[PDB]
């Protein structure tokens, strides 16, 4: 999913 | 290293997605918190940088029916007024 890296994003 | 205690409504969404802990590090509840997106389908299929959670409890946390994962500030908003430190 394209959103799983999108929402890497937000971490450290 | 750094722990925190998940109030009500953000422990509900991690735990109605498999959690059964009540101290969590960040990680974890970005973790748990991006799978509740997921397992509940909640982002825009074509553009998925955006989440529609107008009729789900995601959007009470919130506190608008959607937002962009680009908006980091909003996010971190929720994460960290919704949770006790230690």
């Amino acid at each position: 999913t394209s959103f799983l890296e999108y929402w890497r994003l937000l971490s450290p | 290293e750094t722990l925190v205690r998940p109030k009500p409504l953000l422990l509900k969404l991690l735990k109605s997605v498999g959690a059964q802990k009540d101290t969590y590090t960040m990680k974890e509840v970005l973790f748990y918190l991006g799978q509740y997106i997921m397992t509940k389908r909640l982002y825009d299929e074509k553009q998925q940088h955006i989440v529609y959670c107008s009729n789900d409890l995601l959007g009470d946390l919130f506190g608008v029916p959607s937002f962009s994962v680009k908006e980091h500030r909003k996010i971190y908003t929720m994460i960290y007024r919704n949770l006790v430190v230690v």
